[PDB]
């Protein structure tokens, strides 16, 4: 099972060649190679039957990470005021990490999480980064709030899910006010336009059953034009008028924006619209993904951009996009008519050896050695670790079984479109859309026998879902609630 | 000594509004007195929808303490347009915000909204400022994306002259000369030479570009940016790989640049992406068996971190 995923300790560690041409990029790369390689030399090989005497043990310090998240969840020092507009992300990074770490919150803390997030919901639609009387709605906290309610909420009167159902029309109206004719979305009133907003919007729209043809128009074209010559995706694309005459990517292929673009495109493939979505170069996206996994000397972690440093948070962005890119490649090979595509072992070794905070300290996981751990890097490291530990794939047979059990006669009230002809043509088309979107959203499975837990089964964390990045045991009851399935 | 805004004569008429977080909210932040006081009065300003100079001064105080507060940035831009404020002075304030290390997604977008509304006949002054700001951080993603928008937006208005495009390529060539491993500058060259709508596509331009690419590879054979640019260039224009193979084979151990007689020091062979070029060129010649052998060597020896990926590429040959 590990024949094509060699351990970093079993490979020769060599620095990036200089070609006798020094530069600032090589200076930071060589210094980063030294920091990571020294930490691996001080750490016992996780694949050893008995840990070596005199070296650090690389076991996942789950209780330290739990304590790190706990103290950062009940009180932030004033120095994190820069995150005052990102408090729903502080919730999601905390509650999703605890889900991955297998730590349960008591019902009293869950109710506080639900009540806090509902204070962030605006009556005119969408969640903000803080209380509704202080901050305007924003696409990114809307995703973080909806997903956090999926993790900490329930279907009772105090569970918060009934409040999301009652806000479906207003949230949809907020999404439509953000939409641009070219297919992009502003993240908020007067905000920027990039694929993060598209990803966050499409996830929430998929989960809450508020997808309409007018919401998705040109969204596929905006995302597809974000792909660069490297194979990955940039933050946004620019529409040149003569709807537009052409669209051009606006920056480098980036690990975060590649994840958002791959996930957005994947969510669009579930929508049964004619000649939709516009295709992407999946083979180039898969090639760019695997090329961002670092060499053994840098621990086998992922970098976010070509010729930049490896970062633990890209274990989720780039690593979690790999099953999506792999599935898109598989669909193209099937339309035109298996070893892991990235080193699942090396990525876990980077997480355990390099990404973990030094033992006996504050806990949490970090970007790199020498960087303070934070809630964001804790969540993304563990999310990428879950992808590496558990072989995830989108199963057509599972999607087919979901189609066979879907009840089109059950569901929440249809969304009223902004434009008169902005909705689905008839009820047969809308229910066919609800079925395909619901069935494909629940199509991700963990393949039996594909599990790889480096360092022993005590390092195992729970299985996250690609595209959504919440546990399947949270995703299924949540999306079933809003589609009225059981 | 801090003076509360309740004791300030200019704000005596304003009744502050407290943050409605609930009785016991999760992830609370221990705000300073100065920050909580300003947000308490900002909530009152936004409640009464006041567009005034004191509201403008208050937004500046808040964004100096929290440059990522998108709601306050949105309200500030509405203050500038409503009061018909000097957007050039605000643009100078954003220059002072860069020296004091006050940056975020919102600060860069605020500068974009300024340039869009100012709509200068010649944005050369802003282009030069962006070039200068890239010297401390040559790979700032926000800055490179903003530079793409600046040239794209104003070329749509027909305000980018041919001399401006030429000097921009000159500046991009100098950036790559200082650091050929700057993948951000490689992407900027792709915009200037390939993707922008006004780019020239002729036999001379294709020859000039291929020469610059091969020279960059011969200078830094292990530069992944140059290899990705080469593969993207050939694929975008549907150019064959075999005619350029003589310049690539020396790295797998005519009328276009060749490697140095003796290769530069610290250049261990083979270059993995050169093997990928050789394997793809074999597939171009329908020599799938020869391509599978190159993929097998990449998987088991020369690029073992991607052993499974190169094995996948080997199995596709069958
Ligand atoms: C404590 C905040 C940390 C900010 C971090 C995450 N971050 C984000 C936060 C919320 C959502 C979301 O994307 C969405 F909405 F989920 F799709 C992205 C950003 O914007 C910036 N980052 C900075 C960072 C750290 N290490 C590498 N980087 C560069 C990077 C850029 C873009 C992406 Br994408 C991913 C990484
Ligand atoms: O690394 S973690 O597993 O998260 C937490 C630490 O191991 C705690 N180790 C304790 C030391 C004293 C005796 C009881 C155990
Ligand atoms: O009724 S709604 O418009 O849905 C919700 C309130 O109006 C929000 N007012 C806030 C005031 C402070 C700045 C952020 C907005
Ligand atoms: O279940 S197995 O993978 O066969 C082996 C166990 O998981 C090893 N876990 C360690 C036990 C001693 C303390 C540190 C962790
Ligand atoms: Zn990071």
């Amino acid at each position: 099972a590990t024949e094509f995923t060699p351990s970093v300790y079993s490979l020769v560690s060599k620095p990036l060649p200089s070609n006798s041409r020094p530069s600032a990029t090589l200076d930071e790369q060589a210094e980063t190679e030294d920091l990571i390689s020294q930490l691996f030399d001080l750490t016992a090989d996780p694949n050893a039957l008995v840990s070596e005497h005199g070296k650090r043990y690389s076991g996942l310090r789950k209780q330290e990470h739990t304590q790190f998240l706990a103290s950062s969840f009940f009180q932030l020092p004033g120095k994190f005021v820069s995150l005052d507009a990102s408090r729903p992300w502080l919730v999601f990074w905390t509650v999703h990490s605890l889900d991955l770490l297998g730590v349960a919150l008591d019902q009293g803390t869950k109710d506080r999480v639900v009540s806090t997030l509902l204070h962030f919901l605006s009556p005119k639609g969408g969640f903000g980064g803080g209380p509704a009387n202080s901050q305007i709605p924003h696409l990114l906290p809307t995703y973080a709030s909806v997903c956090s309610l999926a993790i900490a909420g329930n279907d009772s009167s105090t569970g918060g899910w009934k409040d999301l159902a009652a806000a479906r029309q207003s949230i949809y109206e907020f999404f439509m006010r953000c939409k641009r004719p070219d297919g992009g979305f502003v993240v908020c009133e007067g905000g920027e336009v990039d694929v993060r907003g598209t990803y966050c919007l499409l996830v929430v729209a998929t989960l809450l059953d508020i997808i309409t043809p007018e919401l998705l128009h040109n969204v596929d074209k905006f995302v597809s034009a974000c792909q660069t010559y490297e194979g990955g995706f940039a933050c946004a694309s620019f529409p040149f008028p003569s709807e537009p005459s052409c669209r051009v990517s606006m920056a480098e292929a980036h690990g975060g924006y590649t994840s958002c673009s791959l996930n957005s495109h994947f969510l669009l493939t579930s929508v049964p619209l004619p000649s939709f979505p516009l295709s992407i170069d999946a083979n180039a996206a898969l090639r760019w993904t695997v090329l961002q996994q670092g060499e053994p000397i840098e621990g086998g972690g992922f970098r976010g951009r070509t010729n930049k440093l490896v970062d633990g948070c890209y274990s989720w962005w780039v690593g979690g996009g790999a099953p999506v890119a792999e599935e898109l490649v598989r669909r193209e090979k099937s339309r035109k008519v298996i070893p892991p595509i990235f080193n699942r072992v090396a990525l876990q070794e980077f997480t355990l050896v390099a990404a973990q905070q030094d033992p006996g300290s504050t806990g949490g996981l970090r970007d790199k050695p020498g960087k303070r751990p934070d809630q964001y890097h804790t969540c993304n490291n563990l999310s990428g670790l879950s992808i590496a530990q558990h072989k995830m794939s989108h199963s057509p047979s599972t999607v087919s079984s979901n189609r066979l059990k879907f009840d089109a006669s059950k569901g929440l009230p249809a969304v009223k479109p902004v434009a008169p002809g902005g909705g689905w043509k008839n009820e047969d088309e809308r229910q066919n859309a609800r079925r395909e979107i619901w069935a494909n959203a629940l199509g991700w499975i963990e393949e039996e026998g594909g599990e790889i837990i480096v360092g022993g089964k005590d390092n195992r964390i729970n299985t996250t879902t690609p595209v959504f990045n919440i546990l399947g045991l949270r995703l299924k009851p949540f999306i079933n609630y809003f589609y009225c399935q059981e | 000594t801090y003076i509360p805004m309740s004791q300030r004569r200019s704000w005596a008429d304003v009744k502050p509004i407290m943050q409605d977080d609930g009785p016991n909210p999760v992830v609370p932040i221990m705000y300073s007195e100065e920050y909580k006081d300003a947000m308490d009065y900002f909530r009152a300003i936004a409640a009464k929808e006041e567009k005034s100079e004191r509201a403008l001064e208050l937004t500046e105080i808040i964004v100096r303490m929290n440059p990522a507060h998108y709601t306050v940035w949105q309200y500030r831009f509405s203050l500038l347009t409503s009061l018909n404020k000097s957007l050039e002075d605000e643009l100078r304030l954003m220059n002072e915000f860069a020296v004091q290390n006050l940056k975020s997604y919102q600060v860069w977008h605020h500068r974009l909204l300024l340039l869009d509304r100012i709509s200068p006949q010649d944005p050369v002054s802003e282009i030069e400022y962006i070039h200068g700001s890239l010297l401390p951080d040559p790979k700032n993603y926000h800055t490179w994306a903003y530079l793409h928008w600046l040239y794209s937006h104003f070329s749509t208005l027909g305000r980018i002259s041919e001399a401006q495009w030429g000097s921009e390529l000159d500046w991009c060539n100098e950036m790559l000369r200082v650091d050929g491993r700057n993948n951000s500058a490689w992407g900027w060259r792709w915009y200037l030479r390939v993707s922008r709508p006004g780019a020239e596509t002729s036999s001379r331009s294709l020859q000039d570009e291929l020469i610059y690419i091969l020279k960059s590879i011969h200078l830094i054979p292990h530069n992944v940016s140059a290899w990705n640019y080469l593969r993207g260039f050939l694929k975008h224009f549907s150019l064959p790989l075999v005619p350029i193979l003589p310049a690539i084979l020396p790295y797998t151990a005519f009328g276009f640049p060749m490697p140095s007689d003796p290769l530069p020091e610290d250049t261990p062979l083979p270059v993995p992406l050169a093997l990928e070029y050789l394997a793809d060129s074999f597939i171009e010649q329908n020599r799938v068996d020869d391509a599978a052998k190159v993929f097998e060597k990449l998987s088991s020896e020369y690029d073992q971190m991607r052993a499974g990926y190169w094995e996948f590429r080997r199995r596709e040959c069958a």
